[PDB]
RNA sequence: UGCUUGGACUACAUAUGGUUGAGGGUUGUA
RNA sequence: UGAUCAAAGUAUCACGAGU
RNA sequence: AAUGAGAGCCUUGGAGGACUGAAGUGGAGAAGGGUUUCGUGUGAACAGUGGUUGAUCACGAGUUAGUCGGUCCUAAGUUCAAGGCGAAAGCGAAAAUUUUCAAGUAAAACAUAAUUUUGAACGAAAGGGAAUACGGUUCCAAUUCCGUAACCUGUUGAGUAUCCGUUUGUUAUUAAAUAUGGGCCUCGUGCUCAUCCUGGCAACAGGAACGACCAUAAAGAAGCCGUCGAGAGAUAUCGGAAGAGUUUUCUUUUCUGUUUUAUAGCCGUACUACCAUGGAAGUCUUUCGCAGAGAGAUAUGGUAGAUGGGCUAGAAGAGCAUGACAUAUACUGUUGUGUCGAUAUUUUCUCCUCGGACCUUGAAAAUUUAUGGUGGGGACACGCAAACUUCUCAACAGGCCGUACCAAUAUCCGCAGCUGGUCUCCAAGGUGAAGAGUCUCUAGUCGAUAGAAUAAUGUAGGUAAGGGAAGUCGGCAAAUUAGAUCCGUAACUUCGGGAUAAGGAUUGGCUCUGAAGAUUGAGAUAGUCGCGAUUAUCAAUUAACAAUCAAUUCAGAACUGGCACGGACUUGGGGAAUCCGACU
RNA sequence: UGGAAGACCGAAACAGUUCUGACGUGCAAAUCGAUUGUCAGAAUUGAGUAUAGGGGCGAAAGACCAAUCGAACCAUCUAGU
């Protein structure tokens, strides 16, 4: 998924654009991530701090389709 | 071979539907000569060869 | 160890191949892979490379030469009368 | 032991575009893939002392790659050998300076005639 | 040569004594590990009681 | 395949706008980076190429062209040169020795390479393994180490045959005698060791 | 325009007709 | 051991159009 | 054991003896095969035997790709349009001449104006080469289906120097201002300049910042052997999550299990090359191997290939591995844990920097890029902009053909399921010099019609007192000998050899000892806070300084057994002459 | 130290020395065992490709050219005599 946004601002300005259908979430043990789907680049961010990663949750735009895998 | 080129595969492809068995109700016609299917090309037994 | 006193390099070639033949030997497998003076960079890094063709390591000029010999004995003298003529018809 | 290997091409020869380096597959399975020759570096080609700067790639892989990796910035980029490109700057120099002098002697010459 | 490499960073011996040194690495007067400082710190002597 | 290395020579097309290379039988003394200068107005530099009338009386030339723009026939291989005897000034002649002693006049037009043609003496070395007479035949020809054909059989020598061991008719062949009976010593007007003073007057 | 599918055409030698042409072959107007 | 293409220059006529 | 009419094999589990012995009777493919693959049914014929079963016989199913090959490209080479020649066909022909047979313009004026001469094509599934990975899934298929994540090409949209001189804002400062200039006028937004990028001394750095056109260079692009440098996977071995096995005895033991992708971001060495500083003599630096240095070394400080590795994104306590829990259970869900080192061996490959050898000097073409130059256009700063953009993301599309398995003592070619022949890829443990032979593990076999007898004669394998070639055509066959280390070593000689000459010694096991490497650390003193923590100094110390870690090599000494000691296996009988061809 | 050589011992590999062994109505129209030559190069070899019959190719035996070579094979002249 081969491009890696370290920075949550760069991450958020990729929800909202045109392309972008899918987000998944995963909220693990070992490193929780936020994943965004955008056919050939799909970036993630992972956000380490897990306090930072349940605010993170929503920011994202509604109108995106976000799988919560739980 | 192996990776047969397209006109191998039609013509061998015709020889797999030739190696059939006869339907045993067309051995009943009226002056039928036909027993059998006799040109059932065996693979180890008549190749096809050259 | 001057481990062979006679032989030198043509021990390579070890009882093949006849002595007469082996002493010839000696003489041009020196004077090739020998490090020439470069006119051209006045250093002695002048290898032979292939059959009639010189490359001094440092500054590339690669010069064109005798088979085993940068310099043949015919082209001295070649090189010497060219020149002389040369002087008598300018003036 | 572990896991031995199969070819997943069918050109089953160690010919020059078949090299196979060896790779654990997630699955442990450990299964060979087919690995490219490595490009060799462009030559700065008056004297070929491979060119800083500009990128090995087979060569049919520069215009999937930016305009700006085949590149060094100034004059003679990859053609000449840039410590080659200081003497041929001064050979020119000189070749066309002396010449001046040379002219312009001449010149002189013809009117003190 | 390795140990004269380390000993040219530290200062011990001058770079005119390590390479006559480095020469007898290589032809064989400095037999095992243990030939080579007793001869470095001979040749260090001899020059102190000279001096 | 050829002993003597050859010049990349690049030059102005004068014509059109663009670099012509062309290759030259480089002479000994040609290291690459010297200027040559191929013409009429030519000094006599190692390897400037002159018109033979240019060129001073026992100055040695390669490259020589028989006729005016046939292209440099004569003494491409190594060591061999041709000397310019002097000129015949009637019909604009230089008259010049070739490296087989013949002595051949030839017109003054005629472009020739001052220069003796590098990696001479390609012969000095003996060889000793015929690994290397093998290596040397792979690059030229199918010039197959040659058969004694009396070794062979009627059928397929003239000269093999034989319970005992001969040619069995002098091998001394005419040139009348038509392909294939030449095998040997074709029109020879003597055999058997050369005595002498070999060279030409 | 992009991308994609179907049909019909695109050999050579050669005659005639068509028109474009052409050569210090050669003629003429200037 | 290097580069040459777009005739620049000069001269005579065109010296029209638009404002 | 099961089944059937019948079962040593073939049907098959469990079990049990072994086999090939990872240079395979294994695991893949090409060349080849052509349905042979696979399920089901299963009888006669076939499997020189049986045969319920099969590569048989009957009935069905199965080979999905933009990224792997074909395709494309050229090679050796070929098909052929020519002027011709031939009886024609065709040219055991490369003929190759054929107004400009030629390639051609995002170009216009006066032969439009530059250049440019076999047209054409085929020809390698191993050469060159646009671009795919991992896991899951079939009875039989997968770099191909699916899931999931990429990558290329064509094309299409958005973005990617610019917001300044000036100034809205602020009294000014200041800030937007990528960076703006100079002068006038009391002043000015009045006159008014540029703007096809910037930084670095350089080595050169980067996300884009004029392809219209010429030339030039590089890539593509190349043998063999030797070694070095660095890695991957296998291998050796310790600890620690686990399971298994042994457990009369002893064993934290033995086996197994500990995994990480294309692709992208960042990091980026050994090595090399280059640059700046500087000027080396007392040769220095340095490789295993001798290459470089006033063509500037060493040193000091840098730069560059991404060469090789690292860490992240890839990665849903993923996938996957291991052991459990739930449900008899399947399916499916759940629970942890998936980890720490060491080493060079390579019983392998890749890649870097090098060299040896040569009267060998180790492809071409498609294809791709680079740089210099000549147009033009974009040339407004209240700044709008743009930009085949050989950019960064996203949209769409990608055709055509192949893909089963076999690749051999059963899918090939030999009338055959024939001891034959038939090119390669893949790399475990131990012994050891060996990819040797031999044993073993994994994988695959156990079918070569069998049983009982095991006669002669065989074949294939051995042994034989004493004598020892008497044998015979002839030491043929057979045996001796063999490795290693040490000692010793002639005739003759082209001085290289002869040579492993000859002739001798010795080899196990156990138990010690020595030698041979890597790396930092100590020691002494002082100040501060409570031996602990924080700070400062110095060179000697130094042949293991000492300490520790590594991993085996080569030597020496005892003890010891029934001469047992290259114990299997590996593996020259020797010398003296002669004939003949120099030799391989 | 280094690592040369159409070097040597000998694997893979190629060949076939001697047993004038097995076999010789065989497994085989040339195999099998033992033994053995050579094995870094005039090496080994695949695919593509050239050379075709009174011709080719030949490190040369009259060898080989699809089990065939002192002139292939096939048809025809040819029910030749």
């Amino acid at each position: 998924m081969p491009r890696e946004i370290k920075e949550v601002k760069d991450f958020l300005n990729k929800a909202r654009r045109s392309d972008a259908r899918a987000v998944k979430i995963k909220k693990n043990p070992t490193n929780t991530k936020f994943k965004i789907r955008c056919s050939r680049f799909l970036y993630t961010l992972v956000v380490q701090d897990k306090e930072k990663a349940d605010k993170i949750k929503q920011s994202l735009p509604p109108g995106l389709q976000v799988k919560e895998v739980k | 071979a192996a990776h047969k080129s397209f006109r191998i595969k039609q013509k061998l492809a015709k020889k797999l539907k030739q190696n059939r068995s006869v339907p045993q109700w067309v051995r009943l016609r009226t002056g039928n000569t036909i027993r059998y299917n006799a040109k059932r090309r065996h693979w180890r037994r008549t190749k096809l060869k050259l | 160890a001057k481990r062979t006193k006679k032989v030198g390099i043509v021990g390579k070639y070890g009882t093949r191949y006849g002595a007469s033949l082996r002493k010839m030997v000696k003489k041009m497998e020196i004077t090739q892979h020998s490090k020439y003076t470069c006119s051209f960079c006045g250093k002695d890094s002048m290898k032979r490379a292939v059959v009639g063709i010189w490359s001094c390591k440092r500054c590339k000029r690669t010069v064109a030469g005798g088979a085993w010999v940068y310099s043949t004995t015919a082209a001295a003298s070649v090189r010497s009368a060219v020149r002389r003529l040369r002087e008598t018809k300018e003036q | 032991m572990v896991q031995r290997l199969t070819l997943r091409r069918r050109l089953s020869y160690n010919t020059r575009s078949n090299k196979r380096r060896i790779v654990r597959t997630p699955g442990g399975r450990l299964v060979y893939q087919y690995v490219k020759k490595n490009p060799t570096v462009p030559r700065c080609g008056q004297c070929k002392e491979k060119l800083h700067g500009i990128t090995p790639s087979r060569p049919s892989e520069r215009p999937r790659m930016s305009k700006r990796l085949k590149t060094v910035s100034r004059t003679y980029g990859g053609v000449l050998c840039h410590s080659c490109l200081r003497e041929r700057i001064v050979r020119a120099f000189l070749i066309e300076e002396q010449k001046i002098v040379k002219a312009l002697k001449s010149q002189r010459e013809a009117l003190v005639k | 040569r390795r140990l004269l490499k380390k000993y040219r960073d530290s200062k011990k011996i001058d770079r005119h004594l390590y390479h006559d040194l480095y020469m007898k690495c290589k032809g064989n007067v400095f037999k095992n590990k243990r030939v080579l400082m007793e001869y470095i710190h001979k040749k260090k002597a001899e020059k102190q009681r000279s001096k | 395949g050829r002993g003597a290395p050859l010049a990349v020579v690049h030059f102005r097309d004068p014509y059109r706008y663009k670099i012509r290379k062309e290759l030259f039988i480089a002479p000994e003394g040609m290291h690459t980076g010297q200027f040559v200068y191929c013409g009429r107005k030519a000094t006599l530099q190692i390897g400037n190429v002159m018109p033979l009338s240019q060129m001073p009386e026992g100055t040695i030339i390669c490259n020589l062209e028989e006729k005016t723009g046939d292209r440099g026939r004569l003494a491409r291989t190594s060591g061999n040169y041709a000397t310019v005897i002097a000129h015949n000034q009637d019909t604009k002649k230089t008259r010049v020795k070739l490296p087989s002693g013949a002595k051949k006049v030839v017109p003054s037009a005629n472009r020739a390479m001052v220069g003796i043609v590098a990696g001479g003496g390609r012969i000095d070395k003996p060889i000793l393994k015929a690994g290397r007479a093998y290596h040397k035949y792979k690059v030229k020809r199918n010039s197959w180490p040659k058969v004694r054909g009396v070794a062979m059989n009627p059928v397929e020598h003239p000269h093999g045959g034989g319970n005992h061991q001969h040619i069995g008719k002098a091998s001394t062949v005419k040139r009348g005698t038509s392909a294939g009976r030449k095998v040997g010593l074709i029109a020879a007007r003597r055999t058997g060791r050369i005595r002498g003073g070999k060279g030409d007057s």
